[PDB]
């Protein structure tokens, strides 16, 4: 019974039934940030990243 | 001759079995008396096949219990069914994600009739 | 350069609001998980109530019944009783030891066990069993023996087979019993579907359905066991009862022994099904001889009402979950357009 | 924008990788089709080679009210009997008549006249039901019993070979008849009991057509049917040898004198109940032996062909996902 | 004979392995790279020896891993350490409670130096 | 100063590259001793002793064509003057007598894991170890990759795929190397380590079996200090 | 009930007698194996430069340990310095591998347990090193003190390679898989992994560590792991995508990690790797010594078996005695 409470906690995730889509969302915004650094360099100094 | 055929079929089988997903929430409690009957019930409920290595591992776990006086007592009471399905799914995730096909073809050359452990359940649709 | 910076600002704001909505939908799914667990507990309690308290499951003179069977051993025992060590060793035949509230479940268990595991002549010690029958030097049954001599002296004939069953040699159930129950029944683990739910027709194990004369609830065996965890566990070994036959076949991987339905459906092993016109045995379990029935039915009404309340709450939480998913999709396509216009 | 051009060249490289993967998929398909056609020319060669080349039914037909007599009277003169393998008094044979009557009395005439189906859909085909709960006269077997006049009003059963749980023990190595290596009983001493002359699952001489590749996993009838009719039980010589060996018995025991115990508490007594049907005696003939060896090799070839067909279904399931991913990637690339 | 001596040794080892209790609170997260490294770190944290069959299985999982392109990917990222820790404790419960002595006798008859998998961690 | 410590290694190519920088050059990014800046000068010295002077005086360039542009071999197999850094440094400064490594960012196996979200220095989501009781090891400060403070130019878009400098170079120097307080605390949590560990008192364990002991090393070149 | 308890007590007593019989059997086997090793000891008695390169390095601890080898417990725990344990039949390949591993790991001390590694150093409460350490005072009271750092490897903490050993090869080579190009064909300059090419001494091949491992599965795998030796530099460079972590060229050039290339002149690690001896009959002696080591290992494991059974018989007795008292108080109850 000690195994079930941890396996459900790992099967749920940070966001129940949503978190894969939020990972996709973070990767989409990451692509947007990489493109905006590729176009203009100094904007990195605005975004610290 | 037959060696390259077995290697290519092992590559096909492992590339198929990598992509069959594990179920999301399992809340079942199956009374059982052996490991093979437990895996048959877990195939009939969750309509998914189990890997080649898990079937021979459960046959070895069922064969190691032959010869004792505790052979006749029921495995349901020794090992709790939630604790005995958790180990099936964790061993199955290990057997699907990690191995290679050279090992499996080297296993398959040492026996004819290896399709006794490969099962006809297709989880699509 | 300002359009990329505005796109980053708007995308960060929309991602933060979308993440807060993800926290909300996680909280609703957690409330659904808790409420389905509570519904599981209430349905577990209803199945626990339906063992012997309720006088009638929802359906889709025993001495004369023994004496109709002209040739067996229990007929000879009952005709002697209604008229010396063999009268001292025998506890009593298995049709006489049990009692069941409702006629349907008793008839279908009597069709389950068969009409020779119902006329079994039980014994406390193996010395009684080797006193019931005596043999010749070759291996032939002698007519001047335990059960055959007084049978031929009284007139009736044992001509067919009969079981004998030693309480001392039967492997006793060795599992925790149910605490604070005067009938001393067994907490056999109840099966559960992959939803979390019990099977939809499930009414309980069948060893917990028999009501025993309280002389035999304890100390029958010299190791200090009761009739229920030695005899009736070796006749209904996790045998479980469903309501209809479709409910039994629908929940067939969850069984690990036979199963029995209240329509007539009997299966005894895993792959073996029983089909066709249902056989008729003459011996039936007796009916015990009603305020406990009324208290049980009152508690049944209370449990069904509280279960209905839990179903209404899970439905309301599911509706609010659907609304959260809808607003999630709208905000998602909004900021997807906001990022794709750049 | 040179960075968007580098992005488009990475997209074209991933499109080329998906194209190489999908042509690898159809190459694997064509290899499997050639392998299946080799299997099929071998099986047609074996078909033309084969095409070059007291009674049990009189005892079964006397039990007029069951399904076994119905199927016997039909085969002496549909969609049902495509799945029904046969009544279990006809699938097995033992040499000695006394031990035949012993092993027939052990199982009882309701599980000795039992119609084993190959699959659960056949079990659904044998009996059909109304919405009320009674048996339907337009079901499977009851139509045949009323078309003849055979009256199946007695209860019967149905073994489903796909749903039986098989014996996991290894079979005697390099054996002809594929007997089971069951652990023999041993005393507190090192020796066996004095009356022990083998188990009873190893005593039924099963036909060579049914030894291998009956079930979808490649199992016989001794490993499934005649093991789940009687598991692990011992056969002793006399009754005193049976009583003296109680601390070492398995699931059950029978003796040749006529002593049966089914469970570790139940000791049958009284006069012997008769079962009218019993296993037959095997006959010795070499032409039928050669034809049965040909049929065993035929069944093994059919099983290998069906598993190759399972694998081509599996690789089609992979190539559909390859098609879908390549088409979605093409839509994404042409969209931008 | 030699088989009687090795069968007696197998019965001694199985009677010792049955009594070793599984620890009660097992909340831990150890970063690992292979299965054998997890079993060594898991015996060093929790002062208990793993079974013979568990060391054989935990080796053949890595031998089955060797071939493919996953060998350069970190196994910490494939399978979660709490999930792998729970896997090895469940397999260890099975290997302490369930097996017999004849299986161990045959597996030790097939090869010498079977003590390479049996551990000197006594308590 | 950092550049004086570079010029102390006169036979090394780092002082050659710095002298060319004061007065080949296009492909290179720079040396590792200039890219990383650590506030904790003690922890800076300890990680400097961990890496070794051959790895930390090694130059990093963007492409493999820069690797083929620095040094070129002749038909016999010996290194002559006519290679790029060798001639263009022996024209003015000292020759290359010692070995020097070259690390090219397109050939490294880059980190492929979640990066801590909502972060400026773009830290790495590595699994923090835990004792059997449910707590972290008692002197755990952090993984050593997460200490280096990056010039915000190199955080993104150095790799041709768009990866940064922290997840390619600073992962493939000390991957899952974790920092403790004292050496007895490091020995106490020795089974819970991956690849190595580094204690702030001193003491260096580079592999899971082998571990340094004796004096602490002293090397002159260190990481720079932020302002 | 008493009828359970009487049978339970008599089963416990039969169990205790079984454990005493098992102790007797195991002690008989131990005496037999010790008589065997005494017979092998009298048989073995009946059968009866590299150190200069260590002496070039006065600052490292391996020179101090070489002084003590040529002329307490620190010489008992330490197995031996890395350059003294193995032998390479080539001057070129030995020079290339000794340039590879560095002089710190080529002058490394090698221990049995972590206890010997605690015996090598000492650290006071201030955290500063004094000469009250055993190896430091050992070095200072005979010769010079030790200024260069050294590493001590531990044969129990070394995670061993887990692959089948080449079948019945005397040298116990590793069953490493060779690299494959994406056309399925072997690289042209590939002539072997560097871990199989060391000739290792036959006394240390088998049952060194308490598990029964050699020095190739533990020591020489973890120094350099599955690296590939190629003939020339261009065969190493052209086959860059097929290598694992590690590449070595006889022309000159080492690819440490998959993105790190080594250019420039080469710092000569003046310590080299040794050469195997010419054919001498003393190998016969060494053969006997190999057998002796395995014999000692099995005696060790027999001791663990008896210790194992001793623990079990204590749980056979104590419980029994307690259970015995419980029996009579049940007989004192009614």
């Amino acid at each position: 019974f000690a195994v079930s409470n941890m396996l459900e906690a790992l099967d749920s995730g940070k966001f129940g039934s949503v978190s894969k889509e939020l990972e996709e969302i973070a990767d989409m915004r990451m692509d947007l940030v990489k493109r905006s650094i590729w176009l203009y360099p100094s904007l990195a100094y605005t975004v610290f990243e | 001759a037959d060696e390259g055929s077995l290697l290519r079929r092992a590559e096909m089988y492992q590339d198929y079995m990598k992509q069959v997903p594990i179920p999301t929430n399992r809340g079942s409690l199956i009374p059982f008396t052996s490991w093979v009957g437990l895996s048959i019930s877990m195939k009939q409920l969750y309509g998914q096949p189990l890997h080649y290595l898990t079937n021979v591992l459960l046959q070895r776990w069922d064969q190691s219990r032959f010869g004792t006086d505790s052979e006749e007592q029921r495995l349901d009471s020794i090992i709790h069914p939630t604790k005995a399905e958790a180990t099936i799914w964790l061993v199955e995730e290990i057997h699907r994600l990690t191995p290679s096909h050279l090992h499996m073809a080297l296993l398959w050359r040492s026996d004819p009739m290896y399709h006794s452990f490969i099962d006809p359940i297709f989880p699509e649709k | 350069i300002a359009h990329a910076e505005f796109a980053m600002f708007n995308s960060k704001r929309l991602e933060s609001d979308l993440e807060a909505m993800g926290n909300k939908i996680k909280q609703h799914e957690d409330n659904l998980k808790f409420l389905k667990s509570q519904k599981n507990k209430m349905d577990e309690a209803i199945v626990d109530l339906q063992v012997h308290m309720s006088k009638l499951n929802s359906s889709p003179d025993i001495n004369a019944q023994i004496l109709r069977h002209e040739n067996s051993a229990a007929g000879v025992l009952s005709l002697v009783e209604t008229l010396l060590m063999l009268t001292k060793g025998v506890v009593g035949v298995v049709a006489k030891l049990g009692k069941v509230n409702d006629e349907n479940l008793s008839q279908i268990l009597s069709n389950y066990l068969g009409t020779r595991s119902m006329l079994a002549v039980v014994c406390r010690n193996y010395e009684s069993v080797t006193a019931l029958e005596a043999y010749d030097n070759h291996g032939n049954i002698d007519i001047n023996a335990g059960l055959h001599c007084l049978g031929s002296s009284i007139g009736r004939e044992i001509g067919d087979s009969f079981d004998a069953i030693c309480l001392e040699n039967l492997r006793p159930y060795v599992g925790q019993h149910i605490a604070d129950d005067l009938q001393r029944r067994l907490d056999l683990l109840k099966p559960k579907l992959p939803n979390g739910e019990c099977p939809p027709g499930f009414l309980g194990f069948a060893v917990n359905m028999i009501q025993i004369d309280p002389a035999y609830l304890l100390c029958v065996t010299s190791y200090g066991y009761g009739l229920r965890e030695t005899l009736f566990y070796n006749l209904f070994s996790r045998l479980q009862v469903y309501k209809t036959r479709a409910d039994m076949i629908s929940a067939l991987p969850c069984i690990s022994d036979g199963a029995v339905s209240l329509d007539g459906g009997i299966i005894r092993k895993t792959g073996i099904f029983n089909l066709g016109n249902r056989d008729e045995v003459n011996v039936r379990f007796a009916k015990p001889t009603m305020d406990n029935y009324s208290e049980a039915e009152k508690k049944m009404k209370e449990l069904k009402w509280k279960k209905e309340k839990t179903l209404e709450d899970i439905k309301r939480e599911q509706v609010l979950r659907e609304h959260a998913v809808f607003n999630f999709g709208k905000k998602k396509e909004e900021f997807v357009r906001c990022l794709a216009q750049s």
